[PDB]
């Protein structure tokens, strides 16, 4: 003879659940694997072996093609994650497109930290480990794609975030009123403020030993925006000057007129 | 129009 309401679960928990539902790889899963058996790619021969029995031109071009495939899978994961962020799918279609366009690579290099240590990174759905040195050994311009992402990750990983923290950080990256060309900038600023408020509160509960963790993560978001600007520059050079380095259409769309 | 400049991303979001 009344009407009681749903609940609801805390927004931080719902974003964390959306992140576990939508991403194949997470920091718990990657750390399990990285501790201990992924096949190590550390030279040309181990690369040909991993390729033969795992992924069915010139070596640098195949590593870059594998880089893109990973990005496309993750872009698709990020799009589904975005749709689970309350308010996101009620935005104009154009604004959703714009938020993802500018945000996916910031989110990709943020989450990439979870599968990287100082020696290398997990690849191929956790089944390979490619060493940082091997990546440095490739010929230009391919020898410098990954190293800046490793440098960001070593310092990001030192913050000791867990998946509950990263899901909100990623959500704040996506729900960003800073992006060029937004029309309903007011609605998106309110959505972002709500996400960032829950992030700030979550970091206080989850990391009470580190009272500057929230300003540290704000800086990391600005570091990520710069990292992506430089990445896209590097990607343009590769496309321009390597005829085998064709770009997947979804990724071209994203880079097209980005920075 | 973002949506038309991003047809595959657009498709992912429908
Ligand atoms: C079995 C061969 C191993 C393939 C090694 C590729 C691992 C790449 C993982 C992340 C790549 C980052 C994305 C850069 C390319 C881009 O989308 O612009």
């Amino acid at each position: 003879g009344s009407h009681m309401t749903a609940d609801l679960k805390s927004l931080a928990k719902r974003i964390y659940e959306a992140y576990l539902k939508n991403f194949n790889m997470n920091k718990v899963k990657a750390r399990v694997i990285l501790s201990g058996p992924p096949f190590v790619i550390h030279d040309m021969e181990t690369l040909c072996m991993a390729e033969k029995t795992l992924v069915a031109k010139e070596a640098e071009v195949r590593i870059f093609h594998c880089c893109q495939c990973t990005s496309v899978e993750t872009v698709t994961e990020l799009t589904e994650f975005a749709k689970a962020i309350p308010g996101f799918a009620n935005l104009d279609l154009n604004d959703q497109v714009t938020l993802l366009k500018y945000g996916v690579y910031e989110a990709i290099f943020a989450m990439l930290s979870s599968v990287m240590n100082k020696d290398g990174m997990l690849v191929a759905y956790g089944n390979g480990f490619i060493t940082r040195e091997f990546l440095k050994s490739l010929r230009k311009p391919f020898c410098d794609i990954m190293e800046p992402k490793f440098d960001f990750a070593m310092k990001f990983n030192a913050l000791e975030l867990d998946d509950s923290d990263i899901s909100l950080f990623v959500a704040a990256i996506i729900c960003c009123g800073d992006r060029p060309g937004l029309l309903n900038v007011g609605h998106i600023e309110k959505m972002q403020e709500g996400i960032v408020h829950v992030l700030r509160l979550h970091l206080q509960s989850n990391h009470p030993d580190d009272i500057f963790l929230f300003p540290k993560l704000l800086q990391k978001m600005a570091d990520l925006r710069q990292l992506v600007t430089e990445h896209a520059q590097l990607v343009q050079i590769i496309k321009k000057t390597e005829s085998d380095a064709a770009l997947h259409p979804l990724l071209q769309e994203i880079y097209r007129d980005m920075y | 129009d973002a949506a038309s400049k991003h047809k595959q991303l657009s498709e992912l979001l429908r």
